[PDB]
RNA sequence: GCUUGAGUCUCGUAGAGGGGGGUAGAAUUCCAGGUGUAGCGGUGAAAUGCGUAGAGAUCUGGAGGAAUACCGGUGGCGAAGGCGGCCCCCUGGACGAAGACUGACGCUCAGGUGCGAAAGCGUGGGGAGCAAACAGGAUUAGAUACCCUGGUAGUCCACGCCGUAAACGAUGUCGACUUGGAGGUUGUGCCCUUGAGGCGUGGCUUCCGGAGCUAACGCGUUAAGUCGACCGCCUGGGGAGUA
């Protein structure tokens, strides 16, 4: 469900440092990652109804987390959605 | 990179194209920067039930480290080739040597 | 302190949560009771036991099992004490008034054993009437005469004597009893931990109880 | 299944068949499909086989 | 068990006929009875063991 | 969910008591304490105890009088789903007077006897007898 | 602000969890041929049916579809529906052991959205066995049935519909608390691993049973006990889940 190499990469692209793993922005980004990766798994298959349930979870998890941040530091929120590229 | 067991069994009448095949598949895997942690030319072995008419057929064991890609095209080459009366690429979890 | 040589504890799983406070066991799949908490229960035990025995002791050494029945028809039997060493004919307390004549037939019979009619009638009737009397004898020996109403009660095995104890509880009769790791306490006022079906913890305490009623006020 | 019985005797000796096949998987497959009802069967086969 | 190629260790978990022998008979554990079966099913496929005694 | 801790106190008590449990503990708080007080000061518990610092721990010593548990009953009354507040004249009295009601006021958590004397009133946390 | 509630991170573990593709043996039906000859088949008994154009029986080669024996188990996975040959690829969740990171980010949820056995519908395929309808033979007083000989939709694949089941544990979700006993299954720590184990410590699961609860049966640390948050639903039978 995403690689250690890949997940690490992004902690290290988003947090204070590798280790600052549970930072709002980091979670969100490594979710956002798996979501987009997945978009091609369910492109084919589509009838992978079960796996799909997990994907929505990812979206609704991310969605609440993004909601949190915004309330907390609005400044950090906007950067995030820009850089991650969503919230059209 | 992952591993796999792999163990194609060949038609007697195609016996000495086995050296060429092994040669080939390894040249294939090595080619893609993959190791090869065991090799075993069991040769003609007697069958536990006649498969395909004819009893006794030439086995070959392997244990490779290679990318889901060459292992892909292997399974096919195995189909394309109507001399390999069976084949089966298997689990993994870490290299292996000796057994048998 | 201890005096029970080898009664230590007894009884494996079959344990009763409520019997935790008197346990410190854990030897090879079986609890040893808390030896050092059983003896402070001879204090109180033989005490309010005797404290009434001098006030006049009427007892009921109630304890059964073809494996200690006779070892109850003993100095337990002998003294200021009555007893039961077989099947506790249920309702024998709660229905004494019916059972009171289960007695009249025991006497009015043995009183007539080497007396009354006896060697007469038929030599059918004979042992075919001492079977009437043999049966009665066990379970309804100790009762014989109850002169002073059942006053306290001492039982060997709490739960094995379900009925006995229950009856007491119903009639307000002290019930002194020893309770194995497995048995339910709380049915017993004066509770005595430790093994309750080995040839020793019996005799010991049993014979030790016989020694306190049998002497209290000369 | 197989008895390659040898020399000195005349009796069948095939108690083998009362160890597997025959009325085993045969009385079994002979009839009503089943489906979910073996579950109701075998659910009594453990309620029994508990004691 | 650990390996389907072990036909030697394996051939004592099947009957004459080749039917897998139930855990209950062999007294095996759970986690392993499965590893067992799978190793057997493998070896049957690679003609390393009969599915049947019909040969 | 943790949502109502005060019921949890009232309850851990009610339960453990019925389990003839010697002591009982739980996450603490300003509030839990003010009540553990009235509970002791009214003599329904032996004595409390808060043993922590970052993750504080209220601990109450229970009481058993005859054979019974001293606290014969302990209910919530206000609660998140439904807050109660009584003015002074409208304050409640438990078991006719015996047993008590814990009422928090603008001058701290105190019983009904108390608040009634104090001439005020507040949120009636719970009933005890 | 805080770290225990909730998340993120690391290495592993078990699994009929899902989606796709490949493949194996056993049997059935059918086709072809050897041998062989008057029956076979079916029932309670029969008959209809099948066989002299050679049936059934047996042996050999082949075609096709459908389901995966043994394992297999009050075993396992999933939110429910429901998921059992073997192999690869893609993928969801759960659990455990260490500590590291975020710092109340949580619980529930009318409306809304998704999913949802079987049957059933739509276009195309596919069709061995099974089988509503239908046909024949019987049984019966009747027999629009149960039984028999046949057999179409369907049961299978893709795509899209349908949105219901005793869809049940007839028990909404989350959290905290409360005596025990014998198992099953799955992690993990320690012990001359010196025993196929010894003692702990999590997840899930079955039986039994204490308080307590219940109209009772029964439930009982997987509550139907003790409490809290929120949602859904009930208010006599019939009429009607109808208009
Ligand atoms: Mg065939
Ligand atoms: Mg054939
Ligand atoms: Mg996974
Ligand atoms: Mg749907
Ligand atoms: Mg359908
Ligand atoms: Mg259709
Ligand atoms: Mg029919
Ligand atoms: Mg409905
Ligand atoms: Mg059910
Ligand atoms: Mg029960
Ligand atoms: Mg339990
Ligand atoms: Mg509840
Ligand atoms: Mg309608």
């Amino acid at each position: 469900s995403l690689s250690t190499e890949a997940t690490a990469k992004i902690v290290s692209e988003f947090g204070r440092d590798a280790n600052d793993t549970g930072s709002t922005e980091v979670q969100v980004a490594l979710l956002t990652a798996q979501i987009n990766h997945l978009q091609g798994h369910f492109a084919e298959h589509k009838k992978d109804h079960h796996s799909r349930r997990g994907l929505l979870r990812m979206v609704s998890q991310r969605r609440k987390l993004l909601d949190y941040l915004k309330r907390k530091d609005v400044a950090r929120y906007t950067q995030l959605i820009e850089r991650l590229g969503l919230r059209r | 990179m992952r591993h796999y067991e792999i163990v194609f069994m060949v038609h007697p009448d195609q016996s000495e194209q086995v050296p060429g095949m092994i040669e080939r598949y390894t040249a294939a895997i090595t080619g893609a920067e993959g190791k090869i942690h065991r090799l075993e030319d069991w040769g003609r072995r007697q069958l536990a039930y006649p498969i395909n008419k004819l009893h006794k057929a030439h086995y070959v064991l392997m244990n490779v480290e290679a990318p889901q890609e060459v292992i892909d095209e292997l399974e096919t080459t195995f189909r394309f080739n109507d001399a390999v009366i069976r084949s089966m690429v298997m689990r993994t979890k870490h290299a292996v040597t000796e057994a048998s | 302190m201890l005096k029970a040589g080898v009664h230590f504890g007894h009884q494996t799983r079959y344990w009763n949560p409520k019997m935790k406070p008197f346990i410190f066991g854990a030897r090879n799949k079986v609890h040893i009771i808390n030896l050092e908490k059983t003896v402070p229960m001879f204090n109180e035990a033989l005490a309010e036991l005797n404290k009434i025995a001098s006030r006049k002791g009427k007892i009921l050494f109630v304890g059964t099992k073809r494996a200690a029945s006779e070892a109850v028809k003993d100095a337990a039997l002998s003294c200021d004490q009555f007893f039961v060493n077989h099947r506790w004919l249920g309702g024998m307390l709660t229905n004494w008034k019916t059972v009171r004549q289960s007695i009249k037939r025991l006497k009015d019979l043995e009183t007539q054993s080497q007396d009354g009619t006896f060697d007469k009638l038929t030599k059918k009737e004979a042992l075919m009437r001492t079977r009437e009397l043999e049966k009665l004898e066990n379970s309804l020996g100790g009762i014989k005469d109850m002169g002073g109403l059942p006053d306290a009660l001492f039982v060997i095995d709490a739960d094995h004597e379900h009925i006995a104890i229950k009856e007491a509880n119903n009639l307000g009769i002290p019930v002194f009893a020893i309770v194995d790791t497995n048995s339910d306490p709380d049915g017993v006022d004066f509770v005595i931990p430790g093994n309750d079906d080995a040839i020793r913890a019996v005799t010991l305490y049993l014979g030790a109880v016989a020694a306190t009623v049998r002497e209290g006020r000369s | 299944i197989k008895v390659r019985e040898n020399e000195p005797f005349d009796v069948a000796l095939r108690r083998f068949k009362r160890s597997c096949e025959k009325a085993g998987v045969l009385a079994e497959v002979r009839r009503r499909e089943f489906y979910e009802k073996p579950t109701t069967e075998r659910k009594r086969a453990k309620a029994s086989a508990v004691k | 068990e650990i390996d389907y190629k072990d036909i030697a260790t394996l051939k004592n978990y099947i009957t004459e006929s080749g039917k897998i022998v139930p855990s209950r008979i062999t007294g095996t554990r759970a986690k392993y009875q499965r590893q067992l079966a799978r190793a057997i099913k493998r070896a049957r496929y690679l003609s390393l063991l009969p599915y049947t005694d019909r040969h | 969910s943790m949502q109502d801790p005060i019921a949890d106190m009232l309850t851990r008590i009610r339960n453990g008591q019925a389990a003839n449990k010697a002591a009982v503990t739980m996450p603490s708080s300003k509030l839990k304490v003010a009540i553990a007080n009235v509970l002791k000061e009214e003599g329904f518990i032996e004595d409390f105890k808060v043993e922590g610092d970052t993750k504080p721990e209220l601990e109450l010593t229970l009481k058993y009088f005859q054979g019974k548990a001293v606290v014969e009953s302990i209910q919530r009354v206000s609660r998140p789903g439904l807050r109660i507040y009584k003015r002074k004249d409208e304050l409640p009295k438990v078991m006719a007077g015996l047993g008590i009601a814990v009422v928090s006021t603008s001058k701290g958590v105190m019983t009904d006897r108390a608040a009634r004397q104090a001439g005020l009133g507040g949120e009636i946390i719970c009933y005890v007898a």
